[PDB]
């Protein structure tokens, strides 16, 4: 990427399936033979494999995870929203992805939020 | 997306950098083999590049033109002294100490010199004055302040020879001949904190690097070989000198390994040092220039850069140019002062690239149809892709039809085109001006006579040069800045320069003299 | 079929007129056009690899930043000739 | 993994596009240049969403086009080591399973497939279970941690991603269900 | 003159080059001669003019 | 550059060989091109150092006092 | 290195130009092929200067001092006075 | 504008001529057969100029 970085935003795959669909409609109404360029429908299949999470409700789950506890970074909430670790052992598994393993009552409230 | 060179920082090279930069070590002192096929490890090794057609290099491959050329290296058996840095080496040796390698300066003197040297370090002259003062103060000392050792005086000889007077019995101070090895050991021990006091930075100029251990070999393209009448393949003098170095240091390595009497080793060391000295600078004072077979001194790197015909001036400052012509000048008062009569033959050869747009498609199409033999025609046509075609009678119609927006046509010169007109020598600014083109049948440039005083030209055999700008910005600059009518007033004294000469003044006097009268027919004819 | 000589005096004349782009066109554009890659920390001429399709710094071992710069053939040869001696010219790059 | 960043840059607008609005032309040019390319420090550039604002142009000598500084945002799938990725497996090869981890496909080595002795199918060519008979199907997704990031060049297809499967919590959804049943049995006892 | 190349082009090229190498001087290329050597626009006359333009050109 | 050319172009016109004859009531001084070269090169001492001594109010109108 | 066919258009079969023939520039006067040593044959013909023109006046065949052959050809050109002549 | 020096006028005309040659449309009707440069001069003389100059 070019000179200067002006920030970043971590967004769920359900938060970009609709962006890929915007590209889809734009290109087809443009008359392009390919509904979208290379490396993009391959990502669209991955998006639609777990596209069952509503994008807006996904972001609601994110913001509830931010306001639930302070050690939360939007990438973590993104992956929890993507994978739905309703099983406690699975949430220990993502806890291992993190550098540390916090309190499991926090995992109770992640289970609460995941039911959105 | 391209970048430009904003600044250049000069520095001295290092043996490690030489080793990393080079792609081959040249050990075989041979240039060429039978039927070409350069000897591997020779002075013409294909690793450094390829010059002749039909062969590829190995580092980057490609045609002879495609290969930019790559550097080699030669690892010398024993260190030698660089010619250019000889005087600096002498000053460093006679200023710094021998044991600790520190300058012969007191700590408080070092502190005050540090304070003043940074202050206003921009100017070069004061910097050199401070350097000379420090050098003198260091030289005047006898015993090093840091260690109580007698710094014996050191002497210098013009062909890079140092033989200090080492302490002898009864203080005779016998002049021990210094060798580059012990000089290298002397220089390496010098610390880096006081390096600025010696006029040296601690990054791109290390005193140890000042003495050679491995030297590079210029790429084969940098040392081209020109085939003579009988295919002699006479190479550049640099190649011959390199062959000499390789043979000499090969034999030096052999007698070093054999452990022969060290006198022969010293003699070979001196021969190698002299050869390297000639390679760096063939004209360096104190050495005999190395002439070629016909008694002509070789033009090494130093002479290659310097001189009127050297690299720096006469090769980048000025060069031969394309799209130019030269012929004699004849007078013509019937054209405007901002026009030049151009022979039709020159117009057919010189061309101006024109991009095909909407408002000139018709004219360009017609002129392409004219071909390259009728006057209002073209020579080459450039398609939008980039490939360039040549106009011929077989493909005139097809090329004319294929012409469209975005194409480029190399048309002949036309009336109204802008060109550059110059006469040498170019004493002042007005020696080059821009005139509009007007094509004429014969073979001489036609220049209006009122424009003679600027060029300082007379029609007694003088010759003038004509230049045709090719890019639109160049054409606009020539049209707006250097038009003839814009330079009527001279910038030397603020008066007119392009005025009447000779017959103009005399005929004016004849016309407006007292008693002059003209009839009806004369009046009408002269007014028309 | 040689070309005419555009000496130093003509260069000073063209400078005196103040035509920079005309000077560029007469000097560099129509003779010895060149392109060269250089690494952005040493300034040494980066060595492209036709085999690996990748540019790199042989002295520096760098591939993260390599830029392509236009220059004259005479200047490239002068840099080579300076590097023939112990002179090391370090090029600092800038963006327009 | 999907993420959007905001980056400033300068765009070269050719004179042919001098009659349209600057924003649309800048979007087209950016789509041409920064798209379908894997950045070494960022990941695979996927799509330019929209250019936030565009400045004026600078006429560089010798070019004739206008260079405009611009700020814009792009969505990029960014790989990162030591993370779980839920990708479609495919193109299983006797050295490694090829997991469609997004725009790029990741590699799962035969040994990484399973804790048991290294096994891979020959006739059926997906998976032969020597001891635990745990099998993998191409049409089935699996979730896998990352062991290495391959960052070679700007192009995507050259690079790959190494994913492990031995670690607990990762496997075929059938294997995950079996492990969950084992955990439930252990916790109920 | 601060520029090394400018001084070298005039006279005594080799000595000036070696002296600059010793001192480790830096050439900022702010003169006519250096820009001519590298083939970049000289900073006099038209070489100092800077231009901008509004993109949405209306042919009218 | 304009100033340099304006000083240099007329330089091809003055006589390098001046009169070399002071005559009467004059002192010979280098003229033409050599004088200009000496001025430009700022030689530590000129070829013909000649001074000009204007008189004060007294001794100016009186030849004998002159 | 074989140039255009039109360039060798007035040479006799022995490789020498016919006297009193018209040449106009870049036309071959003596056809000569050199050994490929720097299965081919380099073309090393002697041709008129690119910008000149005239008529062949005389052709001389001699044996040089070394025993090899030597050929000298002279081309005459008419020069009517025109603009620029001194 | 306020006043155009010789160098600024030359620069503007050159830039406009280059743009016209590379494919930019002309905002003034022009006679047929004209070169791009003379079209630029006609455009400048008419007074329609789309390129402004930046002063320190
Ligand atoms: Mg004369
Ligand atoms: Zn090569
Ligand atoms: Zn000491
Ligand atoms: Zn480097």
């Amino acid at each position: 990427i070019g000179r200067g970085k002006l920030g970043e935003k971590y967004i769920t795959i359900a938060e970009a399936k609709e962006l890929l669909l915007k590209r889809r409609e734009e290109e087809v109404k443009a008359g392009i033979e390919e509904p979208l360029y290379y490396e993009a429908r391959l990502a669209l299949e991955h998006a639609e494999r777990f596209a069952k999470l509503p994008a807006d409700k996904a972001k609601e789950a994110v913001e509830e995870l931010m306001n639930a506890f302070e050690w939360m970074s939007d990438r973590i909430a993104c992956k929890i929203v993507d994978i739905m670790p309703e099983d406690s052992m699975d949430l220990r598994v993502i806890f291992a992805k993190e550098e540390y393993q916090p309190t499991q009552e926090e995992m109770k409230q992640i289970l609460d939020i995941l039911d959105k | 997306m391209k970048k430009v060179i904003g600044s250049i920082e000069f520095g001295i090279l290092s043996p490690q950098e030489i080793r990393k930069m080079s792609a081959v070590e040249v050990t075989v002192p041979d240039t060429y083999d039978d039927d070409g096929y350069p000897i591997e490890g020779g002075v013409m090794d294909k690793r450094m590049g390829v010059i002749d057609p039909g062969l590829r290099c190995e580092t980057c491959g490609g045609r002879a033109g495609e290969c930019p050329g790559h550097f080699g290296h030669i690892e010398l058996a024993r260190p030698v002294i660089h010619v250019g840095f000889a005087k600096t080496i002498y000053r460093i040796l006679e200023s710094t100490c021998r044991e600790c390698g520190r300058i012969k300066l007191t700590d408080e003197e070092i502190e005050e010199y540090m304070k003043k040297i940074e202050l206003a370090r921009n100017r070069r002259s004061e910097f050199n004055e401070i350097i000379k003062e420090i050098h003198k103060k260091a030289k005047e000392r006898m015993v090093c302040p840091h260690c109580g050792a007698p710094q014996y005086p050191i002497k210098f000889e013009k062909p890079t020879i140092y033989w200090e007077i080492r302490k002898d019995e009864q203080g005779n101070e016998y002049r021990h001949r210094l060798m580059p090895t012990e000089v290298r050991d002397w220089l390496e021990k010098i610390p880096d904190k006081d390096l600025p006091l010696l006029g040296l930075d601690p990054e791109k100029s290390r005193p140890e690097w000042m003495v050679l251990t491995v030297l590079p070999v210029p790429p084969v393209t940098a040392r081209p070989s020109i085939t003579l009448e009988t295919g002699i393949r006479a190479e550049d003098d640099l190649t011959h000198k390199l062959v000499d170095i390789i043979r000499i240091n090969n034999r030096l390595k052999q007698n070093i390994e054999a452990g022969a009497p060290q006198l022969i080793i010293e003699d070979l060391w001196d021969l190698l040092q002299y050869h390297v000295t000639t390679y760096i600078n063939n004209e360096a004072p104190g050495v005999p220039p190395a002439k070629h077979k016909s008694g002509r001194p070789l033009k090494t790197l130093a002479q290659r850069l310097k001189g009127k015909e050297g690299r720096f001036r006469g090769n980048l400052s000025g060069k031969r140019v394309n799209f130019s012509a030269r012929t004699v000048i004849s007078p013509d008062p019937m054209i405007s002062i901002n026009e030049v009569g151009v022979p039709v033959e020159v117009a057919m050869e010189l061309t101006v690239p024109e991009k095909v747009t909407e408002f000139n498609i018709e004219r360009l199409r017609k002129m392409v149809l004219n071909g390259p033999d009728k006057y209002p025609g073209a020579n080459y046509v450039i398609d939008p892709e980039g490939r360039r075609r040549r106009i011929m009678d077989s493909n005139k119609e097809t090329l004319a039809n294929q012409l469209d927006i975005g194409w480029t046509v190399e048309r002949h010169l036309m009336d109204g085109d802008i060109v550059l007109f110059n006469r040498q020598p170019s004493l002042h600014r007005m020696s080059i001006m821009a005139h509009r083109v007007r094509v004429m049948p014969y073979r001489t440039f036609r220049l209006n006579l009122a424009v003679c005083p600027p060029y300082n030209a007379d029609f007694d055999g003088d010759e003038m040069n004509l230049h045709v700008p090719q890019t639109e910005e160049a054409q606009a600059e020539a049209r707006i800045l250097m038009e003839v009518q814009n330079h009527i007033i001279s910038p030397r004294y603020g008066g007119p320069i392009i005025g009447g000469i000779q017959d103009h003044i005399s005929g004016g006097y004849l016309l407006t003299r007292e008693g002059a009268y003209f009839t009806r027919d004369e009046v009408e004819q002269m007014l028309m | 079929e040689g070309g005419l000589r555009f000496g130093e005096m003509e260069r000073d004349v063209l400078v005196g007129h103040g035509a920079a782009m005309l000077l560029i066109e007469r000097l560099l554009e129509e003779s010895d056009k060149t392109e060269v890659w250089v690494c952005e920390n040493c300034g040494h001429i980066a060595l492209e690899d036709k085999r690996r399709r990748r540019v790199y710094c042989p002295v520096c071992g760098e591939e993260e930043r390599i830029s392509k710069v236009e220059m004259s053939y005479a200047f490239k040869l002068l840099l080579d000739e300076l590097k023939a001696m112990v002179i090391r010219p370090k090029l600092n790059l800038s963006e327009r | 993994m999907y993420k959007i960043v905001t980056v400033k840059d300068v765009v070269r607008i050719p004179p042919t596009m001098f009659t349209m609005d600057p924003k649309e032309a800048a979007k087209i040019i950016l789509r041409e240049t920064y798209e379908g390319t894997y950045d070494k420090d960022e990941g695979v550039i996927l799509s330019i969403l929209e250019v936030k604002d565009i400045k004026d142009g600078i006429i560089i000598p010798g070019d004739g086009a206008t260079y405009h500084e611009v700020v814009f945002d792009v969505l990029v799938w960014e790989p990162k080591i030591h993370e779980v990725v839920e990708g479609y497996v495919a193109d299983v090869m006797p050295f490694g399973a090829f997991i469609r981890i997004g725009p790029i496909d990741g590699l799962v080595h035969i040994s990484q497939l399973m804790d048991d002795y290294v096994v891979y199918d020959e006739r059926n060519k997906q998976f032969v279970g020597k001891e635990k008979k745990y099998l993998l199907k191409i049409g089935d997704l699996v979730r896998a941690r990352i062991i290495n990031i391959s960052a070679k060049s700007k192009v995507i297809r050259e690079n790959r991603i190494g994913l492990t499967m031995r670690q607990p919590g990762l496997g075929k959804f059938e294997w995950i269900e079996k492990e969950k049943k084992k955990e439930k049995e252990e916790g109920k006892k | 003159k601060s520029s090394v190349l400018a001084r070298a082009a005039f006279e005594i090229t080799v000595q000036h080059l070696f002296e600059a190498a010793e001192k480790g001087e830096v050439d900022n290329l702010n003169g006519v001669i250096e820009n001519v050597l590298i083939g970049q626009p000289v900073p006099v006359g038209t070489g100092m003019v800077k231009l901008t333009m509004k993109l949405p050109l209306r042919p009218q | 550059t304009v100033a340099a050319q304006s000083i240099g172009e007329p330089s091809t016109q003055m006589t390098l060989n001046t009169f070399h004859y002071a005559g009467v009531a004059e002192i010979n001084v280098t003229l033409g091109l050599p004088r200009i070269i000496e001025i430009v090169d700022a030689r530590k001492n000129p070829s013909t150092p000649m001074m000009t001594v204007y008189l004060d109010e007294e001794h100016r109108y009186d030849r004998a006092k002159a | 290195g074989y140039r255009g066919e039109k360039y060798y258009r007035n040479l006799d079969e022995d490789g020498l130009i016919f006297p009193e023939s018209k040449v106009e520039g870049k036309d071959v006067l003596v056809g000569r092929t050199s050994p490929p040593r720097f299965q081919e044959r380099r073309e090393t013909s002697v041709a008129v200067r690119p910008s000149e023109k005239g008529v062949v006046d005389k052709v001389i065949i001699t044996e040089t001092g070394d025993g090899t052959k030597l050929v000298k050809v002279t081309v005459r050109d008419l020069r009517i006075p025109e603009l620029g002549d001194k | 504008m306020f006043k155009y020096t010789r160098f600024e006028k030359a620069r503007i005309i050159g830039a406009r001529a280059l743009q016209i040659s590379m494919g930019a449309p002309v905002l003034i009707d022009v006679p047929p057969g004209i070169t791009p440069l003379e079209a630029a001069i006609l455009e400048f003389e008419k007074g329609v100029i789309p390129i402004t100059v930046i002063r320190p």
